[PDB]
C-alpha cells in the first residue's frame, strides 16, 4: 500500500492550505471541514500503525508514524487559533503514544541492533517532541516543555552512542552512555531507560567482541544503573547473564580482579531482579 | 535531463537568498536581475514541459511541474516585497498554464492506473494553490484566492476518491464525488471536470463486479453532470460504452429500474455527442430495456424504457 | 558511514529542536547543551570530510558538508538570538573551511566531467553561503554578505551554466559564466576562481565535441578572466593546453582567424605562467598558424599570426 502514505499526506497538506485560506476568509465551516479531512487520516493512520506493529515491516511502520507526527503539527497550527483544547488533548495523548509505540520498535531494532532502524525510530521520537512543544507553548504548562525537551536529549544521547559503537570506540560510546542515563534521570521514562539499557547491552556486547571487559563492567554498570531506576526484571536478567559472561571473558584474560567486579554487579542485577 | 532538471531544481534555492540579501541591502539592481533570472528560469523550465507531452514521460513532466511550481515561489516574493503587480499577474498565469498542463498527468495516470504519477501531481496542484495563496496573501484579490479555494477542496475528494477506487467502497467514493462535483461546476472547473469525471467511469467497471450497479449509477449520475458542464466530446464514446455495459449487467440482474435510470443518463449525454452510430447503439438496447420491463410487467419502466428509446431515435 | 552521517544529521535535528525549544522558555543551559553539541558535531564532521577526501567518495564528503552547513545553522540561530559576535567567528571560519573543501571538490568533479557531483557541490556552496548571509547582516559586515552573495550567485550560475552545456546553447552557457566570473570577482576569492577556471575548462572540454572554435575561445577568454587572478600554474597550463587544442581544431576547420585568436589567449595565459616547455610549444603552433594562414593566402592574418607567434616568442 506504498501509495497510502503520499496519499495521506497529501490530505495532511491539503487541511493545512485549506485552513491558511480560511483564515483569510475567517471561515469556521472551512475549519470545521479541515479539520474533519485530517482526523480521517489520523484515525486510519492509527490504526495502521497499530496494525504494522504485526506485520513486522519496521520500515513501512515509522514511516507511518511520519503520517502522525506531520498530522498533529496540522492540528496544532488550527487548534492553537481555534481556541478548542479537547482536539489538543486528542492529539497530545495519540502523540505520546505514537513517541511510546515509537519506543517500543526503536527497542526491538536495538536489541537486533539493527542501527539503521534504530536511528530511523529516533528520528521519529526526536521530531514528535517538536509538536508536543509547540501545543505546549500555547496550552503554558512548562513540565511539557521539559518533557519533550528531555525525550529528545535522551535519544539524540542514544544517537550519538550509535555512532560511537559504529565508529568502534567503546569507551566513547560507555562515556555516551553516561551521559544518555543523565538525560534518561532527567526524562523520567521507564521505556527511554529500556532503549538506554538494551543499547548498553549492545555496547558491552562490542565491549567483549574488542576483549575490553573493562570497558563492558562500565556499559553494564550504566545498563544495571537504567534497569535498577526503570524496575525491568527481564533486562536485569539479560544484564545477570551478560555480566556473566563478561567474567568469563576477564577468566580468559586471567583478571580476577575484573572477574570479581562482574560477579558482583551480576550478583546486584540478580538481587535486583528477585 | 535529469542533470538539467535537478540544475533547475537547485538554482531557485540562490534566486530567493539572493532576492532576500538584496532587500536586506535595498539593492534594487539585484532585485531586478533575480527577477529576470527567476522569469528566465521558468522560460528553460517550459521547453521540457511542452516537449515531454510528445515524448511521453510524466515523470520528467511532473518533475517540470515541480520546478516551475517551486519557481514561482521567487517571483511571488519579490513581486510582492516590490508590490508589483504585473509579476504577480505574471506568477499567477504561469500557475494557471501549469495547472492545464497539471491535468495531462492527473487525468493520464488515473485513467492508466499509473497512481505513483497522480500522488506527486496532486501535492503539485498543491503547492501550486500554497503559491497562489502567497502570491495574494497581503494583496488579498479573492477573485484568485477561489482558484486556490475551490483546486483545494476539489483535490481533497479526488485524493479520497482514488483511494477509494483502490478500497472498492463505493458509498465512501460517492459520499466525496458528490463533493468534488459541487465545487467543480460552483467554480467552472473547466478540463479538471475531466479529473472529476473518468474517476466516475473507472468506478463504475469494479462497481460492476461488485454487483451494486445502484451505486454505480449514481456515479453516473455525476458522470454525465460533469461531461454536460464540460462539452467532453469523444469521452462520451467511452461513457456509452460503459452505460451499455452497466445496462446490460443490469438486466443479468433483473434491475429495470437501474437499467432506465442508466439508459435516462446514456441518452442526456448522447444528445450532446450527436455521434449518430453511437445513438443507433442505444436505441437498439432502449427496446430491449423496454422488453425486460415487460417481461418483468412493470410496464411503468417499459413505458420509459421506450420513451428514452424514441427521444434517442428521434435525433436521427 | 551511512550510520555516522544520519547520527550526525539527527543529532543537528536535536540540537536544531532544543534550541527552538529552549527560546519559547529562555532555558539558558539548553541553549549551551545544544551549542556545545554543534560545536562537537562540527569538530567531528571536518574530520570526516578530511577522512572522506582521502577514501574518495565525494558524495559522502559533500553531504558531510551538507550536514556542516546545517549545524553552522544552528550554531548562528544560538550566537545571533545570544548576542555574541566570537561564536559567529567560529562559524564563519568554519564556513569559509568548508567553502574551500567544497571549492577542491568541486574541482575535481568538474575536471572528470561528474557534472551530478558538480551541481551537488555548488547546492552545497549555495546554501553554506546562505548561512553566510544571514551571519553577515546580523554581525554588521557588508563585505561578508558580498561574500555570500558572490559565492551563492556564482555557484547558481555554475549550475545554470551546467544547464546549458546539457542544452547545447553553449554561447547562453558562456553569457552565464561571463557573469559568473563578474560576481566571484566583485567579491574577488581566488579558491572560488579556481573552480570558475575549472568550470570554463569543463565548457571548452565539452566545445571540442561540437567543432564551435569561435565560441570555444569565447569560454577561453572567460577562463582566462578568472585563472589570471588565481595564478595557479597547472590551472593555467590546462588553459594552454585547451587553447592549443582548440588552435588545432581551427587550422582543421581552416578557420585560420578563429586560430590565431585562439592561439591571442593561449599567450595571455601562458605568460603568466612563464613555462618555456609550454611558451615553446604555444609559439611552434603558432608557426604552424601562421603557415595555415599563408596556405590559405590570408595575408593579414598571415601578418596577425606573426605578430601573436612572435610575442609568444618573446616570452621563451
Amino acid at each position: 500500500p506504498e501509495l497510502f502514505l503520499q496519499d495521506l499526506r497529501s490530505l495532511v497538506e491539503a487541511a493545512r492550505i485549506l485552513a491558511r485560506l480560511a483564515r483569510q476568509r475567517g471561515d469556521e465551516h472551512a475549519l470545521e471541514r479541515a479539520a474533519r479531512w485530517a482526523e480521517q487520516a489520523a484515525r486510519q493512520a492509527e490504526r495502521l500503525a497499530r496494525q504494522a506493529r504485526k506485520e513486522g515491516n519496521l520500515e513501512l511502520a515509522l514511516k507511518a508514524l511520519q503520517i502522525l507526527v506531520n498530522a498533529a503539527y496540522v492540528l496544532a497550527e488550527i487548534a492553537r487559533d481555534r481556541g478548542n483544547e479537547e482536539l489538543l488533548e486528542y492529539a497530545a495523548r495519540l502523540a505520546e503514544e505514537a513517541a511510546r509505540q515509537a519506543i517500543e520498535i526503536a527497542a526491538q531494532a536495538m536489541e537486533e541492533g539493527n542501527f539503521e532502524l534504530a536511528l530511523e525510530a529516533l528520528e521519529i521520537i526526536n521530531e514528535a517532541a517538536r509538536v508536543l512543544a509547540r501545543i505546549a507553548h500555547h496550552r503554558g504548562n512548562q513540565e511539557l516543555l521539559e518533557k519533550a525537551a528531555s525525550l529528545t536529549h535522551a535519544s539524540a544521547a542514544l544517537s550519538r552512542a550509535i555512532a560511537a559503537i559504529l565508529e568502534g570506540d567503546v569507551e566513547k560510546a560507555v562515556r555516551a552512555a553516561q551521559e544518555a542515563v543523565k538525560a534518561a534521570k532527567e526524562a523520567g521514562d521507564n521505556d527511554m531507560l529500556r532503549a538506554v539499557a538494551i543499547a548498553a547491552l549492545r555496547i558491552a556486547k562490542e565491549a567483549e567482541k574488542q576483549g575490553n571487559v573493562e570497558v563492558a563492567v562500565k556499559a553494564a554498570r550504566v545498563a544495571v544503573e537504567a534497569a535498577k531506576q526503570a524496575g525491568d526484571n527481564d533486562v536485569l536478567k539479560r544484564v545477570s547473564e551478560t555480566l556473566l559472561s563478561i567474567a568469563a571473558e576477564a577468566t580468559k584474560q586471567g583478571n580476577s580482579e575484573v572477574m570479581e567486579k562482574a560477579i558482583r554487579v551480576s550478583e546486584e542485577a540478580e538481587k535486583q531482579a528477585g | 535531463l535529469e542533470l538539467a532538471l535537478k540544475a533547475l531544481q537547485i538554482l531557485v534555492n540562490a534566486a530567493y537568498v539572493l532576492a532576500e540579501i538584496a532587500r536586506d541591502r535595498g539593492n534594487e539592481e539585484l532585485l531586478e536581475k533575480a527577477a529576470r533570472l527567476a522569469e528566465e528560469a521558468a522560460r528553460q523550465a517550459e521547453r521540457i514541459a511542452r516537449q515531454a507531452r510528445k515524448e511521453g514521460n510524466l515523470e520528467l513532466a511532473l518533475k517540470a511541474l515541480q520546478i516551475l511550481v517551486n519557481a514561482a515561489y521567487v517571483l511571488a516574493e519579490i513581486a510582492r516585497d516590490r508590490g508589483n503587480e504585473e509579476l504577480l499577474e505574471y506568477a499567477a498565469r504561469l500557475a494557471e498554464e501549469a495547472a492545464r498542463q497539471a491535468i495531462e498527468i492527473w487525468a493520464q495516470a488515473m485513467e492508466e492506473g499509473n497512481q505513483q504519477l497522480r500522488t506527486k501531481a496532486a501535492h503539485i496542484i498543491l503547492r501550486a494553490a500554497e503559491v497562489l495563496l502567497e502570491i495574494a496573501r497581503d494583496r488579498g484579490n479573492q477573485e484568485l484566492l477561489e482558484k486556490a479555494a475551490s483546486l483545494v477542496d476539489a483535490v481533497a475528494a479526488l485524493q479520497q476518491a482514488a483511494a477509494a477506487i483502490l478500497e472498492g467502497d463505493v458509498e465512501k467514493a460517492v459520499r466525496a464525488a458528490q463533493e468534488a462535483v459541487k465545487a467543480a461546476k460552483e467554480a467552472g472547473d473547466n478540463d479538471m471536470l475531466r479529473a472529476v469525471a473518468i474517476a466516475a467511469l473507472r468506478i463504475a467497471k469494479e462497481a460492476e463486479k461488485q454487483g451494486n450497479v445502484e451505486v454505480a449509477v449514481k456515479a453516473a449520475r455525476v458522470a454525465v453532470e460533469a461531461a454536460k458542464q464540460a462539452g467532453d466530446n469523444d469521452v462520451l464514446r467511452k461513457v456509452a460504452e460503459q452505460a451499455l455495459r452497466i445496462a446490460k449487467e443490469a438486466e443479468k440482474q433483473g434491475n429495470v429500474e437501474v437499467a432506465v435510470k442508466a439508459a435516462r443518463v446514456a441518452v442526456e449525454a448522447a444528445k450532446q455527442a450527436g455521434d449518430n452510430d453511437v445513438l443507433r447503439k442505444v436505441a437498439d438496447q432502449a427496446l430491449e430495456i423496454a422488453k425486460a420491463a415487460l417481461e418483468q410487467g412493470d410496464i411503468d419502466v417499459a413505458q420509459k424504457a421506450m420513451d428514452v428509446a424514441v427521444e434517442a431515435l428521434t435525433q436521427a
